[PDB]
């Protein structure tokens, strides 16, 4: 290892790790558009079943991410990618929405072992020095996949309900272009990854030095001129654990659960709130109605935000008019006609109903609750842009986060960092409470987000630098699997927890974050 | 097609269609030309010479055959445009036979099977048979030998003789011992045997006179299932031969049919043999089949042919449709056996042809052949490919014109056949006469049927149009044997024909002395020979007979005084006109007199017109008939006997529970099965030994008014060539309008006639034959009750209590009703039997019926009819009684005092038809309230009330109260029980049990036994008592009370009875009136129109909606869809009132205005897509409608269509098309009962 280590310090830094580590941002990018098409379009397309693809990406974390290390980084990287974007492209002409969620499952299924491959390919390629800072790097290309696919989102798919929905026409495909877009950075990373070569530690490993020592030189050239099975790997994954790494891999999926958890069920926790803040704004304001009397008048224009109470309906008629959010108690219709009205969230309570005549009409019987017809009939009858928005500026508040974290983990260390971050996210979230409006949410938001992405590179360099070439992507597949086992958690409980208390899951947050803070320092050091 | 590349006849002589052949013979024959017309059938273009060869010459015989009607001719078929013309006429006959599926089934069967290659004397070998091959000769010079199954060949001597011949063999029996043999079918299709009919004037009562030409292709169909029988080895011994007694001078003089015979011609004919007989050849039959399956399984090899044995066996088996279990081990199985003997037997049928082709035959085979006809068949323009002689589109299709001589005269040509008219004949004297043997009497003997009555039975514990589809549906196809190579036989096939038994000539001349004139007397005192001298009626027949010039009649003395007188030029136009309207006024005339059982219209004159019972009196006879019933008018009597029927002995298992209940079960089970048989053969008995007597008294009597006829237009004629040239030029007169209103009287008098012995002979049915069975019968239920008794105590109690012995006594103590519905098909005389016993038991206790602008009672018991000042009447129909809920809309009924008795009631019925309105206030929830009261003082009955449901309650003094009901919901979408009339009839039995039926189905039983004494009301009310409702109303109508319990068929028929269309409510559809529409087939949609005009279009769409109120009714909208309009095009009759065959215009209202229905017919397709147009259309668009169904006929008569719709892509469209429903519809006439809101 020492003339490895010798002879890739003397290639350097240059042209060939930067075009590598743009080729491997991609995929990045890819996971982080498959988070945000997961956590914030399939639950808006319905909810949560969609999220069950989550649990998909579990399975890669460890049937692609385990296998790599017994088979090759490129390899299991290539066949990754290329099923994510076959099976995504594949998912963009589907009819209906069971096969649709199948696609992105196995889709899921594709992409999920992605980023330990990733990770474990470019840990393989840089200076042993300057390691922390290029890799840390590499998590913001993470990052602004969620902003980039936030930021098209809001353009395209600008409309829930797109998902169950199959009797519309052929047009409203928006979701249709949105998926077949959303397959372009694996799409890109695919037409790249044909030129990029081999890991250069892991063929020596497995044997064929010769091989090694020519993309040894092809990196050295490239550099001087810029500058001028199954039972084998299963028994791999317990060598991960029940072994001689025994107590940092605990310690390590310990932290990867607190952080994934923490962090996955808040990201989706703000826009939530913010949604009910705005609901209960709304809700505030209404038109009490009592003792009406109403003769021969015909109705043509819209009515919202209503209560009735007594009324009594004589001769009435309801032409072509749309109801919103209006309510009837006690009412006493007589002889009152209704054609094409339109009805949203309207409900007749204990209303009298005589005489009357529905014709082309959707107030269909469950809008009636304990009402006594008679002599009637019943003839024939018929934006969440601001959650992209908040999504876009809370991945865009890591940014800024992200260079502070980049080129200073060689100075604090890679131990120190996590610790206060996760720490420091911590303090930040027992400020929440406090904040109560829109500003007030995406404030915290983006200060939390911030704050928690040093930890999340500190993290990715702590679990790259631990094991060997021989555990490396097995241990950081598993990780990626507790990782996307915690996200799934955070994203029910705190979104279930909306609208019934606001302190229990900060608190729940606060603690978490605590005590990986607190776990993360009793780990071995790695400078 | 089943007959492709026509042959012509000089084809060349290729060999596998046309070729030259040699046929078996008992000696040499010439090659002989014929035509391979389809798989395994042939026809051959020659004279039946070669077969037979007794038969060498074709010159008449001496000997006249006992043969009806016969013609000979020697150079027929001689020239080569005969031949052409013969093949071209059997060619169109076989495909048509093809066409129709009965047909088709029937062909399929023929070719499917061949004989059984059972001709090897060691048992375990297949050989064909020698005698059932031909040798086709080649060009080449040799000969290959095929088989086959049919061989059409050209008439025999006797040239009108079609019939069926076998190649026997000297030891095997083919033709009844399953193996079966070609047949040759000696026929011909350029000759036409012509018959009378006299049963047609109720469909066409404009008919003229009769001499109707059966249809070649019927002939054709019958020799084509005597061959179908002949090849599946079923026929009958010929020996076994119908024999009927020849001894007396009324009795025809003798002639054969065999039972293969009756068997073939089926329906009517079919039922002359007993149940035995048909039991003991199907047993035979099935041995037989037993048998031939276990020579096949016996057999392990073949000789003489190259395909496999297995193909042979697969082939035989599926002709003979055998099941092998996968062990080579072939057998039969009782169901599929039964299917094909059923299907050989009973479907094929020449009865079940004629109904498919709809082509006249004589119903009987008593009706003999009256002439023979040449025809032409070659050309298009005689006789159509599909319909036969009925033209469509032209004057012969209406009224089976086609058929008839004197209409379609161009076609037929009248031939003189050879036989005598009276060379059989018999002699009568008392003064001597000759009869002609083919009109008399049909007396079958007694030996001819059999009875197993008397052999007792034991019970162990198990014991036990439309079809014509459903076995074509199941039936196999594509299955046809291929032509199979044989080594060729010798150069000659020796064989003899089968053997027929000796048939010796019936003697003639007989003389018979009597004492008496009989009927054939008189019926020949009316004959003459339209000679020069004046012929001069009499009412003597004893001068009649002796003069030649003197004619007997049977009508008054005035008329024979009239006709008798000269008369000068100015008179004669008077004198024929009275005498026109004379002769009418004696055909037409009917007695009165009706106390006589069902034998309403009394007939006089057929008294002194055909000597029955020795009376030359009208009143003498009518006077006889009313005391003696239908007796006197069969020249014997049938003697009828029912021997002891056998005891039911039942087998015991030591304590049983469940297998004894079995044994009851079927002991039930055969006591019906039991009644059955009796009651078929009863009534077999009956139409042999008493129909073929009426039916001759009816041809008789047909042939006397014709005879009637002549002599007076001869008469006539004479008195008109009396005159010079000035009178007979200036006084125009002709013959054939005189012929026409005298024919037309004559059909008037005889409908009259043809009814009267209807209910002749089924009134001697009802009355002189049933009770000989039933008595015995009843005896039987006796000794059975009896022998379920012993079983039922059996002084022991191991056993499984009271049901079974209130079971036992319920059934064994009642009787089945008897009907011939399951007995007989001559639709004439099953209306006769149901109409009489309803129309006699109508009258009863109550008839209140509303004539005569009062509301009284037909049955003259009851005392008065109290009429309410607020009761209502409904102007279109006087009948209908609407009652309100007011205290003066009452009727009150005074009973008679005559039948009121503490203890009556014993047994009775009621029956009346109810409206209801649809209940609308909620406090009518479980408001009871009395509609009809009987009860006084805490004793009787009464109909109530309650919401959606009817409730009789019968009441004793004792307190003891039985309520039973019929209920229904109001919340259906379509609904029979709210608004609509409905039957409903309450049977009850003092004794067992009370009974419900609505609109004749079974609803409720109740027991009524523990009823005491239910003492009867003085009066009847009709009144609403104690509805809280301040607006219910009611309808009611043809209310009847029945001093008698009624039964199941008495019931049935009754609702049919008192059924003119009607409208959904049952009301009388009426014209100028606006109604919606509603199909049967799809009922949750509604009729809408489109943009109206040639391209507009009317379509079913929806749904039609929902209204309803809470917890009290939910139904779907009635009142969507534009409204119908129904008014007169040509009916006469003033009222509005709609009835049935009404050709009327059908209009629309659309946004209030009114639209034309009407389409073009020569769009493409069946389906005539309708439309609505505006009132100025043009005519040439068929929109004239016959009338629950409505068919759209054309400007010419053409019928378009039965309109009803069609899914025309996506849209279900309308259309007036030629499925089992969519014909069905109905209307909605606007009704206050309903109360739905429109809009
Ligand atoms: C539901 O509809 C039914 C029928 O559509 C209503 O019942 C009807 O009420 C009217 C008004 O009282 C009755 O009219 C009567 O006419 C006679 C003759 O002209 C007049 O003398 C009376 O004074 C009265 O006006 C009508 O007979 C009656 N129909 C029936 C079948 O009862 C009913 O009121 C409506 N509402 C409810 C809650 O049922
Ligand atoms: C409905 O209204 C009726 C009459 O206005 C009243 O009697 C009844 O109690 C009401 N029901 C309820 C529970 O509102
Ligand atoms: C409804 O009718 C009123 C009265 O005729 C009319 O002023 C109004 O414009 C109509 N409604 C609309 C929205 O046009």
């Amino acid at each position: 290892a020492h003339q490895y280590e010798t002879i890739m310090d003397e290639c350097g830094h240059g042209r060939f790790q930067w075009i590598l580590f743009f080729v491997l941002g991609l995929a990045l990018m890819a996971d982080g558009v498959e988070v945000f098409v997961v956590s914030f379009a399939l639950p808006s397309a319905e909810g949560m079943l969609g999220m069950i693809v989550y649990l998909g990406m579990m399975a890669g974390a460890f049937i692609l991410g385990g296998l790599a290390d017994k088979l090759g980084r490129k390899r299991v990287l290539s066949m990754s990618l290329a099923v994510n974007a076959s099976f995504a492209s594949l998912s963009s002409f589907v009819q209906g929405y069971g096969a649709f969620l199948f696609c992105r499952l196995i889709s899921g299924i594709g992409i999920g072992g992605a980023l330990p491959i990733v990770f474990a390919y470019f840990s393989e390629f840089l200076s042993r020095e300057k390691r922390g800072e290029h890799l840390s790097w590499l998590g913001i290309f993470w990052m602004t996949g969620g902003l980039y696919a936030s930021a098209m989102a809001w353009s395209i798919i600008p409309h829930y309900g797109w998902g169950f929905s199959m009797g519309t026409n052929y047009h409203f495909h928006s979701w249709r272009v949105f998926v077949i877009v959303c397959a372009l950075p694996c799409t890109v990373s695919m037409v790249a990854l044909k030129f990029m070569p081999e890991s250069p530690r892991f063929l020596l490993e497995m044997g064929k030095h010769d091989e090694a020592w020519m993309i040894l030189k092809q990196v050295h050239d490239t550099n001087m001129r810029a500058k001028g099975i199954f039972k084998q790997v299963w028994d791999n994954a317990l060598y991960c654990v029940m072994g001689p790494y025994r107590m940092n891999t605990l310690i390590l999926a310990v932290v990867w659960f607190a952080m994934a958890f923490s962090y996955y069920g808040l990201t989706v926790w703000f826009p939530d709130m913010i949604r009910y803040f705005q609901d209960e704004e709304y809700k505030s304001k209404m038109k009490v109605f009592f003792g009406e009397h109403v003769y021969g008048a015909t109705i043509n224009f819209t009515m919202e935000n209503q209560i009735h109470q007594h009324g009594k309906l004589v001769n009435d008629k309801f032409t072509r008019m749309y109801f919103k959010h209006v309510l009837f108690e006690d009412t006493f219709f007589d002889e009152c006609y209704f054609e094409d009205v339109t009805s949203t969230d309207t409900y007749f309570k204990n209303c009298t109903i005589e005489s009357t005549i529905f014709y082309n009409t959707d107030l269909y019987e469950h809008k009636f609750i304990n009402c006594r017809f008679i002599n009637s009939t019943f003839l024939e009858q018929k934006n969440d842009f601001l959650i992209y928005l908040v999504s876009f500026l809370g991945s865009l508040s890591v940014l800024p986060g992200n260079i502070i974290s980049a080129l200073l983990m060689d100075r604090i260390g890679r131990l120190k960092m996590i610790g206060g971050s996760m720490l420091i996210s911590a303090v930040c979230c027992f400020f929440l409470f406090f904040g109560n409006s829109e500003s007030a949410m995406i404030g915290w938001q983006c200060l939390f987000c911030g704050t928690s992405i040093a930890a999340w590179n500190a993290l990715d360099v702590i679990t790259v630098e631990l094991y060997p070439t021989n555990q490396r992507a097995t241990a950081f597949g598993i990780l990626n699997g507790l990782c996307k086992f915690g996200a799934i958690l955070g994203n029910t409980i705190f979104a279930s927890f909306v609208g019934i208390t606001k302190v229990v899951p900060i608190l729940l947050a606060a603690a978490s974050l605590v005590g990986g803070g607190l776990i993360a320092l009793r780990l071995p050091e790695t400078r | 097609p089943f007959v492709n590349k026509q042959f012509n006849y000089k084809d060349p002589v290729n060999g596998v269609d046309i070729a030259y052949i040699k046929i078996p013979n008992a000696g040499q024959m010439q090659p002989v030309k014929a035509f391979k017309i389809h798989n395994k059938i042939w026809v051959i273009p020659e004279r039946d010479t070669f077969t037979n060869p007794e038969e060498g010459d074709l010159n008449p015989p001496p000997e006249a055959k006992q043969v009806p009607v016969s013609y000979y001719d020697s150079t027929y078929l001689s020239t080569d445009n005969e031949k052409d013309n013969y093949l071209k006429g059997v060619t169109k006959l076989f495909e048509r036979i093809y066409s129709t599926d009965l047909g088709r089934m029937l062909l399929t069967s023929i070719v499917r099977g061949i004989p059984f290659w059972g001709g090897s004397t060691i048992d375990t070998e297949l050989k064909v048979i020698d005698t059932n091959c031909i040798n086709v000769i080649q060009p080449d010079g040799s000969y290959r030998s095929e088989e086959l199954n049919l061989v059409i060949i050209g008439p025999s001597a006797d040239i009108i003789q079609f019939e069926c011949k076998s190649f026997g063999h000297e030891v095997l029996n083919l033709t009844r011992n399953g193996y079966g043999s070609t047949q040759y079918i000696r026929f011909s299709p350029d000759f036409t045997f012509g018959f009378e009919e006299s049963l047609e004037v109720d469909t066409n009562p404009l008919l003229g006179a009769g001499k109707f030409a059966t249809d070649p292709a019927v002939t054709l169909a019958h020799q084509l299932i005597h061959a179908g029988h002949r090849l599946y080895g079923i026929a009958i011994n010929p020996n076994r031969v119908f024999k009927v007694n020849t001894n007396a001078y009324y009795e025809m003089s003798g002639l054969e049919v065999s039972f293969e015979e009756l068997r073939t011609f089926g329906g009517h004919d079919a039922k002359f043999i007993d149940s035995l007989q048909e039991n003991e050849f199907r047993l035979y039959y099935y041995n037989k089949f037993k048998d031939i399956a276990s020579t096949l399984n016996k057999a392990k090899s073949i000789v003489g042919t190259t395909a496999s044995l297995q193909y042979m066996k697969n082939v035989f088996k599926e002709k003979y449709l055998l099941s092998e279990d996968t062990s080579g081990k072939f057998s039969v199985d009782k169901l599929k056996f039964d299917k094909l003997y059923k299907m050989l037997t009973e479907i094929y049928t020449e009865d079940n042809f004629v109904k498919f082709f709809k082509v006249l035959n004589a119903k009987t085979f008593l009706n003999f052949d009256k002439a023979v006809f040449k025809i032409n068949i070659v050309p298009k323009v005689n006789y159509t490919i599909y319909d036969g002689f009925n033209l469509r589109n032209t004057n012969l299709a209406a009224n089976f014109n086609g058929q008839n001589t004197e209409i379609n005269n161009m076609n037929f040509t009248k031939l003189k056949n050879f036989t005598g008219l009276f060379e059989f004949y018999k002699l009568l004297c008392v003064l001597c006469i000759k009869v002609n043997n083919w009109d008399l009497f049909f007396s079958p003997s007694e030996d001819n049927f059999t009875n197993d009555l008397n052999k007792g039975e034991e019970i162990t514990s198990d014991t036990n149009l439309d079809l014509i589809q459903q076995y074509y549906l199941t039936f196999n196809f594509d299955n046809e044997p291929e032509n199979i190579s044989i080594e060729n036989l010798s150069s000659d096939i020796i064989g003899q024909l089968e053997l027929m038994p000796n048939i010796e000539r019936f003697p003639n001349g007989k003389k018979y002395e009597l004492d008496k004139y009989t009927m054939f007397h008189y019926l020949r005192a009316q004959e003459f020979e339209h000679g020069k001298s004046r012929i001069a009626l009499t009412n003597s027949v004893n001068e009649a007979l002796l003069n030649p010039s003197r004619v007997y009649t049977f009508f008054s003395s005035d008329y024979v005084k009239k006709v008798n007188k000269a008369t000068e030029a100015a008179m004669f136009l008077g004198w024929v006109e009275q005498l026109v309207y004379d002769f009418t006024d004696e055909t037409s005339e009917v007695s009165t007199t009706d106390k006589i059982a069902d034998i309403t219209i009394i007939i006089p004159y057929i008294g002194p017109a055909l000597n029955i019972g020795n009376m030359l009196y009208k009143d003498d006879f009518v006077g006889a008939l009313i005391f003696s019933g239908a007796v006197i008018l069969l020249e014997f009597i049938p003697e009828i006997a029912i021997p002891v029927l056998g005891t039911f002995a039942l087998v015991s298992y030591i304590a049983n529970k469940v297998l004894t209940v079995q044994t009851i079960d079927n002991a039930l089970s055969k006591r019906n099965e039991k009644w059955d048989e009796v009651y078929k053969y009863i009534v077999t008995n009956w139409l042999a030994k008493v129909n073929t007597q009426i039916d001759l008294i009816r041809k008789k009597m047909k042939e006397a008014l014709e005879n009637q006829a002549e002599a007076t237009k001869a008469i006539i004629n004479y008195q008109y060539n009396q005159y010079t040239e000035e009178e007979k030029n200036n006084i125009n007169f002709n013959i054939d309008d005189l012929s026409s209103k005298l024919n037309e009287s004559i059909n008037k008098a005889m409908i009259n006639i043809n009814k009267f012995l209807n209910q002749c002979s089924v009134s001697y049915l009802m009355n002189s034959m049933i009770p000989y069975g039933v008595k015995r019968l009843e005896d039987f239920d006796a000794s059975l009750k009896d022998a379920l008794l012993k079983y039922i105590y059996d002084n022991r109690g191991t056993l499984i209590v009271d049901r079974l012995k209130d079971k036992v006594n319920n059934t064994l103590s009642t009787d089945i009703p008897f009907q011939l519905s399951k007995y007989v098909d001559n639709q004439r005389l099953l209306s006769t039997f149901t109409e009489y016993i309803k129309n006699i038991i109508n009258t009863s206790i109550l008839n209140l019926r509303y004539e005569s602008n009062h509301l009284i009672d037909l049955s003259r018991y009851a005392s008065k009819i109290n009429i309410g000042s607020k009761v209502n009447f409904d102007p279109i129909d006087k009948n209908q009684i609407q009652l309100f809920n007011l205290e003066s809309s009452k009727i009150e009924v005074i009973l008679k005092n005559a039948i009121v008795y503490n203890s009556m009631y014993e047994n009775f019925s009621t029956s009346f038809w109810i409206r209801i309105p649809k209940y609308f206030n909620s406090i009518s929830l479980n408001n009871e309230y009395t509609i009809i009261n009987c009860m006084e003082n805490n004793s009787g009955w009464k109909v109530s009330l309650n919401y959606g449901e009817i409730i009789w309650t019968l009441q004793d003094t004792q307190e003891i109260k039985q309520r039973v009901v019929f209920k229904y919901s109001q919340m259906i979408n379509i609904s029979d029980y709210i608004n609509r009339w409905i039957f409903v009839t309450i049977t009850n039995n003092r004794l067992n049990n009370s009974k419900i039926y609505i609109n004749g189905r079974l609803i409720d039983q109740k027991p009524i036994s523990n009823l005491g004494n239910i003492h009867a009301s003085n009066n009847i009310m009709f009144k609403l008592d104690g509805c809280r409702d301040t607006h219910r109303y009611i309808w009611i109508k043809y209310f009847n009370l029945f001093d008698k319990e009624l039964n199941e068929k008495e019931i049935k028929d009754l609702y049919d009875n008192q059924s003119i269309l009607k409208d959904f409510w049952g009301d009388y559809l009426q014209y100028d009136k606006p109604y919606y529409m509603l199909n049967l087939y799809d009922p949750n949609k509604y009729v809408d129109v489109n943009n109206v005009g040639i391209r507009g279009y009317m379509y079913l769409k929806g749904p039609r909606g929902s209204v309803m109120t809470t917890n009290i009714y939910l139904n779907s909208s009635l009142y969507r869809g534009a409204k119908f309009i129904i008014k007169k095009y040509a009916s006469g009759n003033k009222d509005n009132i709609v009835r049935n065959n009404d050709r009327v215009y059908i209009n629309v209202v659309v946004k209030n205005k009114e639209y034309r229905l009407a389409t073009n017919a020569s769009q493409a397709g069946v389906e005539k897509i309708l439309s609505a147009l505006e009132i100025p259309d043009v005519g040439n668009l068929s929109q004239v409608v016959v009338m629950c169904k409505m068919n759209l006929q054309d400007n010419n008569g053409n019928d378009i269509g039965f309109i009803g719709f069609h899914q025309f892509n996506n849209i279900a469209k309308l259309v007036a098309s030629n499925r089992t429903l969519g014909c069905s519809w109905e209307f909605i006439p606007v009704d206050d009962g309903w109360g739905e809101r429109p809009l």
